[PDB]
RNA sequence: CGACUCUUAGCGGUGGAUCACUCGGCUCGUGCGUCGAUGAAGAACGCAGCUAGCUGCGAGAAUUAAUGUGAAUUGCAGGACACAUUGAUCAUCGACACUUCGAACGCACUUGCGGCCCCGGGUUCCUCCCGGGGCUACGCCUGUCUGAGCGUCGCUU
RNA sequence: GAGCCUUGAAGCCUAGGGCGCGGGCCCGGGUGGAGCCGCCGCAGGUGCAGAUCUUGGUGGUAGUAGCAAAUAUUCAAACGAGAACUUUGAAGGCCGAAGUGGAGAAGGGUUCCAUGUGAACAGCAGUUGAACAUGGGUCAGUCGGUCCUGAGAGAUGGGCG
RNA sequence: UAUAGGGGCGAAAGACUAAUCGAACCAUCUAGUAGCUGGUUCCCUCCGAAGUUUCCCUCAGGAUAGCUGGCGCUCUCGCCC
RNA sequence: CGGCUACCCACCCGACCCGUCUUGAAACACGGACCAAGGAGUCUAACACGUGCGCGAGUCGGGGGCUCGCACGAAAGCCGCCGUGGCGCAAUGAAGGUGAAGGCCGGCGCGCUCGCCGGCCGAGGUGGGAUCCCGAGGCCUCUCCAGUCCGCCGAGGGGCACCACCGGCCCGUCUCGCCCGCCGCGCCGGGGAGGUGGAGCACGAGCGCACGUGUUAGGACCCGAAAGAUGGUGAACUAUG
RNA sequence: CGCGACCUCAGAUCAGACGUGGCGACCCGCUGAAUUUAAGCAUAUUAGUCAGCGGAGGAAAAGAAACUAACCAGGAUUCCCUCAGUAACGGCGAGUGAACAGGGAAGAGCCCAGCGCCGAAUCCCCGCCGCGCGGGGCGUGGGAAAUGUGGCGUACGGAAGACCCACUCCCCGGCGCCGCUCGUGGGGGGCCCAAGUCCUUCUGAUCGAGGCCCAGCCCGUGGACGGUGUGAGGCCGGUAGCGGCCCCGGCGCCGGGCUCGGGUCUUCCCGGAGUCGGGUUGCUUGGGAAUGCAGCCCAAAGCGGGUGGUAAACUCCAUCUAAGGCUAAAUACCGGCACGAGACCGAUAGUCAACAAGUACCGUAAGGGAAAGUUGAAAAGAACUUUGAAGAGAGAGUUCAAGAGGGCGUGAAACCGUUAAGAGGUAAACGGGUGGGGUCCGCGCAGUCCGCCCGGAGGAUUCAACCCGGCGGCGGGUCCGGCCGUGUCGGCGGCCCGGCGGAUCUUUCCCGCCCCCGGGGUCGGCGGGGGACCGUCCCCCGGACCGGCGACCGGCCGCCGC
């Protein structure tokens, strides 16, 4: 309230009167009168360094690297390995990147929704969702948070029909539109690998809101894919192939311990 | 107070400043503001575009801009005089008119005449019963649009001269140089003491 | 999920207008359901609690299918009150046990002029 | 052997720390833009069946009238229980009412002292006789009435 | 973490077992009764032995100093569980009329009276009280205010601002 | 009843002005400034001083140099010189 | 039977009571009776360096606008003829102002302390310089024959970055003299050779975001004055009418 | 002498009407310090801030140039980003510090005094007459204001008056109604989906696994709250251009009153004064030979006056018309009435105040100002017997729990009492190393180690060796019938039934302007559109490399299970 302290109006007792050198309240007849003042190490007193409402809070980050990071997390959804690693059944997934037809969208009730969501064999995460809705942990529970949910899948679609009220009802899903990708969605926790279920136009869209690296995106006019650094990623292949060992040294794999 | 190396600062916060800060906090609150006034107007006055007023040809005053062109406020009295249209019917016909603005060249009244002649051409008005006339059977269902964006008929995008290629002359070689405007200056700089010199001169015959 | 920005999910807020809520709010708390074979009869749900109708017990202590009949409404206290389900104090004397009308199943209803009203506005609302 | 003292553990007492809860704050944003001479803010007094404070009210005083809702309030007896009459509580609140001081307005405020008009009772009347009702502050605006000027003017004694 | 929990969460205690050099942590047991924690990152109002530090509580001192300004109390009885402090009677004394008397103004505001209990207040005690609870109590033409001016304060006319 | 704070009042002690008077009390500027005291909270590992030069109204201080630590970077040995 | 320990007891040895000011503390120097809770280097703006990231002579939409009304959305997505604009890409003078390419070859005019012409690549040279290239020489079953097979090196060459020097170019100055041009033949302009001053050029590296340290202005690590100003309340005590 | 009119004026409890004061977060006018910095302090900074006074509104002020610039000029005002920590100010020290561009949000412009014309065609009041719901304005007649000057017509962007020319029939104020207004206009009350079913813990259930092969049911409703704990479905509530009911405001249509614009020509008119400016003195500003304001004095002109950032004279140029006024917009809001949210606080924290808090209490007064949450799911608050006069206690009783017994959840430390153990002349305590006692832990203590292979002692089983049927996976050869990646041509083909960019072009292409003599002449130029070449992309054939994390069949060796 930045007038946490300086309500109280007392001044300091000084050399005489050898209680301490503190500010001390000014009054009579209260068992108040003669208590410490504003101050840090005082009971009713202001805190140190009182928190101003002006601090940095947002923090702005370039529009290159916002988009290398949504790639970075597309690509990282694309393999098997690291969305099997964040926690997500996969088990029973036939393909990893979900691309159903267009009828999907158009979907008015949540009971084909769940339908869909058993025949492609995704209903385990939910399931999972499902179970572990324990609740929050600490007093975060008196701040209107009350509830701990784990993320599912994220349904990635184009031209709405009515597929986010068949969407807006199970738990731990999550709704994301291909012209606007989010990082706070599709990596949560910092995380890359979130499994995803597209669309056929949210898939075919990508190729023309990206664009490859031999031309460059139509969307977005001055933007191109990010380069690529190491070609081969492999590195049992490098140093496993003739070439490399064709001059290598000797392995001398003697230990040649101390020797009394 | 001072260090090893730095540059020397002078912080203007000796001044009470923390009793006086205004932070943004109401920043996409106040956009929101603005773009429902925005769509409430436009929804309010439908038939004619947003930002409804057509803008003038306007150059840069200042030597540093003058030689990019911009939007302006109204057109001139002159300028509405030679288009034929009365003063006080351009405001409700949809055309911002500047009484305060002069016209010096005719290489830019020409273009604000062609400009609103245009806009004439282009414009298509809603009578009260069809005895009005200057207007047709069918208002083009709605004119094919009902508000504009960015301008009313077309913004001040800039257009250039092609100038693309040419044969160099013979005496183009020795025709310019930089001794050219340093002469230039010279005779700028010295103009009034030769006249006066030239004065004095004469004075003794 | 809430969508409307005019009402609010704060757990005090919440508490405070259930705590402080007046009469004619609190008798639209203190709602209970009704039987199986009656709410297929009126097509209603739930119904709020009167003096004069009849009421059964699911759930508690005093729990079972022995019919019984309310005899106050509490509504300060957001409970009911039994004839039957009563309790001995120390010195022998019976004193009602409160329990609330969420944890009671209604099994018949005072047919009132205004009841039946109620009962076929919900009906024509769920339609 | 006992008593006293010291160190540990169990129990017990003073003590009210930690933990959990929160009808409370702090911050941010949005909507509206509202006091009074037709009596504002604030203050005093009083009002409940039993009632001290907060809250809510003004001698119609813990609320009146009307509308919506529909069977109660509650600490205790009573009480309208009546609803094929008018029907409890609650909310809304546009209709009535709103004591004294307070810009406070009859003078001052020690609740005194008046002054006019009207209505009921007193010698059926004024003349410093009781009760009740209305008016009786400052400045200023428009108009009316009253009247002062060896300020200017015309006719006249 | 398809994490642990009303077959027992947090917290607290413990001559129990054990780990890490250390900050600390794990398990067993006893209370307790509704939440909590590990891992990957993020942000702090984040670690106390002191500051004649702030608040609250508790010890040695210590059952110690102290209940000593103004001559003084005693006997019998009653009401009471309880008597030195209350009541009545008697004896012995003080204030001795500039009082330890009878009335007032300022100030206090129910402290005045009757009944009733005896944990708190009365620096011991109490059947007692100016304490507590309940109920009563202030009657004016001729008592004073109200009227009048005194030192003095003060609005309008006017002036200044 | 009148005089109210750089003012009042003073048979003058700079005495009195609500337990405060060689300048009252109350609230704000104000979290006034201090080269001056006091304090400043968890572990382990590594490195590890100075009280000295010059200048300053400088001597209880600061600036500069020196001492110290961290981040590195450029090369050199590792197979008669 | 075995058991260190946060249980108690005893002996042997060593053992002064902690914190900070100080050359010197256990001090007859200061604070601490004890216990529980609170308690002190924070945040903003700016600067310097270092590190991570993205782009790159470019970089940055933080300011606005667009899509659809939204719990998560005070988010995120986009602007492309919104780059206006900030930083950097050019510096030097007080200013009027000016404002950065060298090297080889041949010729002519006195190849003259001497300018121009023609051709080429195009940011000079010296001494060091990681690395790279060439390389005599020898190193693998009986033999003249070979491409891989075993496999290092004397010497030599072009030389990253960087270091020192010389020379070169730009701007402001001082000395010396001569030449060229005319939108007008002048106290008009331009040019050279030498010495100096610049935060300069001599194939450019910055921008935006985050983090850490250091300095500084904000009350700024926390607690602490003697005092100053503004506006009000007191003559119920006391001094005086 | 009197009467009357005018003019400066007085009184009323004359008729009607208006202001006072309060809040004051935001705004406007005035003056208004010091602590601090300058390591001292006077100028300066703090600051034209705090305190003080006067006023209003949801906004106020500002606002239509006596403006900015000096070139291809722009054009009210307000706010944001840049200009810019710059020009500049300063014991030129500390420090202070704008403005014009430009890009954005919003963009609305006008009136009057004067000069002239209109028989004052103007305005207020009073009273009867013709009108409508909740009550005020239209037509009639007299009493005043006003010729020392009402009103239309007029406003520097010119205007007025008189001919000529070709034109325009409209706009503004109530009354009754149907259908809508963008979240599907605003306000208010009530209603609307889906388990409480089986089994088992628990005082209590919302805990615990499932509900046939269509996944027990709903979901546009799985946010939250209350309910004996931890609920999507038991209950208000939430989603929903969901429904029905009541109240308020506009868009189209039936009576009533006003009502000539545009251009050329001819004629006339055209302006704000103790004000600008100057001297001087203070305050202020970055404003410097003085930016602005104020006090005194001097105090004008109409080819004039102001400004052009260095004072003064001569000349020219550019811009504006000040001493009169009104106006919403984007802007601000710590007060007020409601609402929503939180990486904030969780009872020594957070506002002083979570509670009978600006309360108790303190000082005469201004003023100062606290502490203080938790029984239990439900009082179900301990009947009754006994001791004591009572406080209190022993039994008993409710609750799962009294180890929750009326400031009672949990219940630490300092301190104290009791019980048990040990010890005691160098105060206690402490580190190194042992010993003794005790609690407790693990083992059952001359009797306890595990797994593999082989040789023996007895019983029961199918498989393994091998073959056959057969599926699934691995490996490479032919890359076989096909898939795509990396490059070069090619069908000039998808250019018209394919996309982007390019200061690469095509004036013998077009459209709209323009120069010269309707038409002609490219003689030249401007904007838009069409198309030719360039560098990036879409299909088949032919081949160049990898067949690699792109994959299928045919055939083979070698595995696994059935
Ligand atoms: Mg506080
Ligand atoms: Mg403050
Ligand atoms: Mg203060
Ligand atoms: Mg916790
Ligand atoms: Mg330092
Ligand atoms: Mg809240
Ligand atoms: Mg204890
Ligand atoms: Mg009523
Ligand atoms: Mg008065
Ligand atoms: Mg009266
Ligand atoms: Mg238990
Ligand atoms: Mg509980
Ligand atoms: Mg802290
Ligand atoms: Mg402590
Ligand atoms: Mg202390
Ligand atoms: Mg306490
Ligand atoms: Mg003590
Ligand atoms: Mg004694
Ligand atoms: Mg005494
Ligand atoms: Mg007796
Ligand atoms: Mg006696
Ligand atoms: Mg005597
Ligand atoms: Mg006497
Ligand atoms: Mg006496
Ligand atoms: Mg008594
Ligand atoms: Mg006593
Ligand atoms: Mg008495
Ligand atoms: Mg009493
Ligand atoms: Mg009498
Ligand atoms: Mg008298
Ligand atoms: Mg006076
Ligand atoms: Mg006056
Ligand atoms: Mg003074
Ligand atoms: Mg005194
Ligand atoms: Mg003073
Ligand atoms: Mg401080
Ligand atoms: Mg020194
Ligand atoms: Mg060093
Ligand atoms: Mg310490
Ligand atoms: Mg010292
Ligand atoms: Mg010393
Ligand atoms: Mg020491
Ligand atoms: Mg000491
Ligand atoms: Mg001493
Ligand atoms: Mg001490
Ligand atoms: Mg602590
Ligand atoms: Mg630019
Ligand atoms: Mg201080
Ligand atoms: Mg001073
Ligand atoms: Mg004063
Ligand atoms: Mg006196
Ligand atoms: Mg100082
Ligand atoms: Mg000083
Ligand atoms: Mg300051
Ligand atoms: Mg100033
Ligand atoms: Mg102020
Ligand atoms: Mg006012
Ligand atoms: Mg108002
Ligand atoms: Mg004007
Ligand atoms: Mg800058
Ligand atoms: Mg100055
Ligand atoms: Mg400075
Ligand atoms: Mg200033
Ligand atoms: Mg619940
Ligand atoms: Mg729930
Ligand atoms: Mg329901
Ligand atoms: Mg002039
Ligand atoms: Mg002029
Ligand atoms: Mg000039
Ligand atoms: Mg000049
Ligand atoms: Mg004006
Ligand atoms: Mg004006
Ligand atoms: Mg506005
Ligand atoms: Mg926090
Ligand atoms: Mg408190
Ligand atoms: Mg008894
Ligand atoms: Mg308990
Ligand atoms: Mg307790
Ligand atoms: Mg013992």
């Amino acid at each position: 309230s930045e007038l946490a302290g300086h309500q109280t109006s007392a001044e300091s007792w000084g050399t005489g009167r050898a209680v301490a050198r503190i500010p001390r309240v000014r009054g009579g007849g209260t068992h108040r009168s003669g208590q410490g003042a504003f101050g840090n190490m005082c009971r009713g007193g202001r805190m140190f360094a009182p928190t101003k409402t002006w601090r940095r809070w947002h923090r702005r980050v370039n529009t290159t690297q916002k988009r290398y990071a949504i790639c970075s997390a597309l690509a990282a959804s694309a393999l098997p390995a690291l969305v099997m690693s964040k926690g997500h059944r996969i088990e029973e997934v036939p393909e990893l990147p979900l691309v159903v037809e267009d009828k999907v969208e158009g979907y008015k009730k949540t009971k084909e929704a769940v339908q869909l969501l058993k025949k492609l064999k995704a209903w385990n995460d939910i399931k999972k969702v499902y179970a572990s809705q324990r609740m929050r942990a600490g007093k975060g529970k008196m701040r209107n948070r009350r509830r701990i949910q784990r993320r599912g899948p994220c349904i990635i679609y184009n031209e709405d029909n009515g597929i986010i009220k068949a969407f807006r009802n199970i738990p731990g899903i999550t709704l994301l539109n291909v012209s606007k990708l989010n990082i706070l969605k599709l990596a949560p926790g910092g995380h890359v690998g979130r499994f995803c279920i597209w669309t056929e136009s949210a898939f075919r869209k990508l190729d023309e809101l990206y664009g490859t690296w031999r031309k460059a995106a139509s969307l977005k006019s001055n933007y191109n894919l990010p380069m690529h650094k190491m070609m081969n990623t492999d590195l049992s292949r490098i140093l496993k192939s003739p070439e490399i060992q064709r001059a290598l040294r000797a392995p001398r794999k003697k230990i040649h311990r101390r020797v009394l | 107070a001072p260090s090893r190396n730095g540059m020397i600062l002078k912080p203007h916060f000796h001044k009470d400043w923390q009793q006086r800060v205004d932070t943004w906090f109401n920043q996409p609150a106040r956009k929101i503001r603005r773009r429902k006034a925005r769509q409430a107007k436009a929804r309010r006055i439908a038939p004619r575009p947003a930002s409804g007023p057509i803008r003038p040809i306007v150059r840069c005053p200042t030597v540093r801009y003058h030689t990019k062109v911009r939007a302006g406020r109204g057109f001139s009295l002159e300028e509405l005089r030679v288009a034929g249209i009365h003063k006080k019917v351009a405001r409700t016909i949809g055309i911002s008119v500047d009484p305060r603005r002069r016209n010096k060249s005719t290489e830019s009244l020409q273009a604000n005449v062609q400009r609103l002649k245009e806009y004439r051409s282009k414009l298509i008005l809603f009578p009260r019963k069809p005895s009005a006339p200057k207007k047709g059977d069918s208002s083009a269902e709605e004119l094919k649009l009902a508000t504009q964006l960015t301008g009313p008929v077309m913004p001040i995008r800039n257009v250039y001269k092609k100038e693309k290629a040419r044969v160099i002359t013979e005496e183009e070689k020795n025709f310019k140089a930089f001794a050219s405007l340093r002469m230039a200056r010279a005779n700028a700089r010295l103009f009034g003491i030769r006249a006066k010199r030239a004065k004095e001169a004469a004075e003794q015959d | 999920m809430k969508f409307n920005p005019f009402v609010t999910s704060d757990r005090s807020k919440n508490r405070k207008r259930h705590f402080n809520a007046p009469s004619h709010i609190r008798r639209k708390i203190m709602s209970s359901p009704l039987s199986k074979e009656l709410r297929q009869k009126y097509n209603v749900r739930s119904m709020p609690i009167r003096k004069d109708d009849e009421v059964q017990v699911v759930r508690g202590h005093y729990k079972g299918q022995q019919i019984g009949k309310v005899v106050q409404v509490y509504r300060k206290k957001y409970v009911i009150y039994i004839e039957r389900v009563q309790r001995e104090k120390a010195n022998g004397t019976t004193v009602h046990v409160g329990i609330h009308p969420s944890k009671v199943v209604i099994t018949r209803l005072k047919l009132d002029k205004d009841r039946k009203k109620i009962l076929e506005r919900k009906a024509k609302s769920r339609q």
